[PDB]
């Protein structure tokens, strides 16, 4: 996991744990089973008649890209694709297919693969741009799940607290415990709300933040390319690419 | 979104409502058979 | 009808009634009849008032694509266009009409007339976008039918409290008309509520979504006819098209 | 600090403090602790899953820009930049590479050493712009943590209050002392709603007005450096540079 | 005061403060000291966090920009510019300085200056448009001040009804204190609607429309500098400058 | 979206409205005319 | 239920004086002319009468112009008058195209600004809704001594906040639709004329003036 996450669902816990004890309580009096399955199943139904049944398979890897560490290897490829410049200065083109061959990047492999075999700068420059805006879209559909679940869960919870309550309107009759009643009944809005806030529209932002700093890397490797291909001086790729790099 | 609290709070609100306007009742029936 | 939709409306029945069922509920104890007309008769006619009637001729169509099953015939377009792409460098155009004269993809049948006609390229993009641009409006207007009926369904609950309020403050006799009356605000709002959120925005997100896939075939296809203008090589036209799919 | 925001918070805290006091209430009433901490902690908490750890430590530099005292330099460099232009003109750009050493702007010495070693006007305007969009898109992410904790900070004072009604009405065997017991639950959705609109929205804003005031300055060094290369009249490059100041 | 502000606040007051009266009513009743502390003591706090210092004394000259009288002196200017297209043609150019040596609009003064001196047009044009530009953002940002504080007005209503909430709440035990209490919670909602919708999200809609006005003035004087420039015929000139004036 | 920031304010007046409404009808005729003629002194006249 | 007289004199006086604040008062007497063309007559002829300019195509051309500036002394249109005038002896394509051209965008921003007059007063008077019923409840929080009124009093005060939404749904918002959209109908018929004046310029082949016409007729 990633240790911002970590660390955020601890000081989320003593939060709203310490704040109910300390006002005075027990957790076993903060747990319903009948309260979590509305909440939670009505979520899972609304997401799923959302959707068609492809995009729930990719909720999986949604979660895989939110809480991934931070691997860093940008500055390795900022160096590679300077060094690809001298070569393809001194060698000639052909020497850039055999540096690149094995490659552990793909979309570098491939935009050079474009470059050797000789195509016009403006037509490397689409096919780049199409496998960038394929990568936007991918992500963009991972956390719209999350953000969509997020704005159905507080609404359940109100469906939650109106079944509780319809019961109670069954036994007004006695008045000492009706108090006590209405309590156990919120407990279902508290979870559409708490489960919303804290679990589901946190994923939804950390997915969209980590696209963001992955996409970023992807234009670096654009403008790479097109650098090497124009034929720019080492230190100019070098401050182009360093304007991408924070 | 930023109003995203107000959806739930005039949820909060209306279910309080209900309950004195359900009181209030109650107390008027009260006055009447005392 | 949809396996996806179907799963999702199994666990929304399983967690509201069987919450229901596990405090001591008895079924017959939601339903209620002045509810059900406030709510559902009172969504029926704010949709029949504010849309003109062709429009809801529209209803049964949106339903047929939200519940359409996954079609994997873009596969099958790809080859095709890559085989038309590489009969276009090797042969003349003639051979492109006769080969396409009776394929299955309106659409994509109508690109090619264009470039056999040859017709010019910024004018070929701009009639098939016009075509795009007008398959995406009517998805959209199907979606905004659902989506007014989700807005319109709580209001109707809001409507339904106000008439338990009514009840409420006018006539008593004896406490036990209390429950009797306040029944009506409490079951209209779950009917507003869980109406709207399962049924009525889950359709219309569903149908944003199937609409969004098939026009991402069809600016496929486009790209494909303008690289056949082009006259790109059958290998780099794989390439392009390729992105479009996942 | 910054003399407008010293004001606004003196002018908040007598608005919310002042305006409960004034009618007879108590700072005792007021101050609640099991409120703050399940308002603040959990708004700390949705922060710290919602952003990647690196984003976090961004913040102390976030607030150093919202806060940073308006000496402004920008009239200064206008100087800089119209007396470098006539050196350009009359002794030849080799002239720039002996003056523009020391120069604190690092954007304007690159920009300086661009035009020095040669390079072609739209290659010059690209990198700059390149720049230019870093830094903005700095800013913005500096602002984005403060727009997120304002969103979150309302919810986690619903869920302080729901969490404050379940404790109160649980404890209630008849109606006495419910009124100052519901009351209290009431203070965490004030705190919820006035940190949120007073400190998190004003200082989110406060980043992008600033923000953008120092874009300026940049485009204007843009502007500046342009004119240097094709070697206009001090008066009419003057007069450029001026519309940019205010 | 323009005469459409001067007859709007009459209406305005006789609207609401006749209503109240002819009702009846009393109207030491709408003034309640703890609901002007929240309300207006709230949006100054949020409006000072939210803007750097400088900008607040640029509120005073919005406001002189959204009432002064249209004493609009385009008409006179639309004959300057084509008397001084007629010299241009029975003159040299060199003629226009005199003509232009001294004149109230100094964006015209400036204009004919540097196509006296004898610049080319793209860049005339681009200087010209530089300072409309500056113009316009300028009028924006006059604009955004009055717009900011119309949204934060509703809010702190909302803070003031939740602290009229807690206080009634308060005191239930002894119901005998409520008089003041009750109103600070109505009358702090009052002040916040009222405020915004009549004051300020209109002067903000009255600057936008005379900056608008200022700014189709200049887009004029524009075209007329480069008639003047390219040498056409009075009748032309006098044809299209006169399409700005409505 | 003014709307939802209003009817969450004109919701919150009704029940400031009845917790006054309640509280009111727990008290007897003496102290009942005090608090409703108090507020009638400033909202009327 | 019925012209509540203070919700009225509060929903709308309001709304007028948040109009009138809001626009200077040049802009606020051009209201007349906004409510003519929201509500006038179809006036689709011109775009049937395509045939009347397109019999000037041939004819234009098929003998001198010199008469044309008589011949179209009657108004089809000012536009098409004007543009004439300019067609003859005197203009480069790019000018005459340019002059004509601004006349479309100054007519466009003209429609646009009668339209975001009844715009922004469906924008202030839902408000100025809640600020009646306000006003209603602090009344009713001055005369709470009978036990009835505690209903029908209510409900009242709420009938400002009912003239309000409904003023500004059904009065304000459709009429500023109808403007802008036959806003655009009478663009269109712009666009028509401006191609009527290029094409006479360019040539004199009346079934190719059709061609070009047809396209901007849909
Ligand atoms: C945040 C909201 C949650 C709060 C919790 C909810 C209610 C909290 C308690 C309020 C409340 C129940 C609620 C009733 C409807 C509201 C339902 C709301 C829920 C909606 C989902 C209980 O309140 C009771 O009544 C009085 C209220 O103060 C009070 O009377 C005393 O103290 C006074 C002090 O000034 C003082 O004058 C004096 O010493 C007393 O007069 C009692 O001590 C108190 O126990 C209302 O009281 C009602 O009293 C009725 C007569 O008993 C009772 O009628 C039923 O039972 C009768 C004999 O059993 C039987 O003869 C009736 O045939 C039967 O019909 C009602 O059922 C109800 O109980």
């Amino acid at each position: 996991m990633d240790i911002a996450t970590l660390i955020g669902l601890i000081a989320g816990a003593v939060a709203i744990i310490g704040g109910f004890l300390w006002e005075g309580g027990q957790i076993t009096g903060l747990f319903q089973g009948t309260a979590a399955l509305i909440v939670f199943g009505g979520t899972i139904a609304a997401v799923l008649i959302s959707y068609p049944m492809h995009r729930i398979r990719t909720l999986p890897a949604g979660i895989k890209l939110a809480f991934k560490p931070n691997r860093s290897e940008v500055n390795e490829w900022l160096e590679d694709i300077v060094e690809m410049s001298m070569v393809a200065r001194r060698e000639g083109v052909l020497a850039l297919e055999q540096k690149v061959l094995d490659h552990p990047n793909i979309f570098l492999r491939e935009g050079i693969q474009l470059v050797v075999d000789g195509t016009d700068q403006p037509i490397v420059r689409q096919i780049m741009e199409l496998d960038i805006d394929a990568k936007e879209q991918e992500h963009d559909n991972y956390a719209k799940l999350f953000e969509s679940a997020g704005s159905y869960a507080p609404t359940m919870g109100i469906i939650g607290t109106v079944m509780g309550l319809i019961q109670v309107l069954g036994h007004l009759t006695d008045p000492s415990q009706l108090g006590p009643s209405i309590a156990v009944a919120f407990i279902a809005t508290l979870y559409g709300v708490a489960s919303a806030n804290l679990i589901f529209l946190p994923i939804a932002s950390k997915i969209r933040a980590k696209s963001a700093e992955e996409i970023l890397v992807m234009e670096m490797i654009l403008e790479g390319v097109l650098s090497v291909q124009n034929g720019d001086n080492a230190l100019l790729v070098r401050k182009k690419l360093n304007t991408y790099i924070t | 979104p930023h109003d995203r609290w107000m959806i739930t709070y005039a949820d909060l609100i209306t279910l309080l409502l209900i309950f004195f306007v359900m009181m209030y009742a109650m107390s008027r029936l009260d006055a009447s058979k005392y």
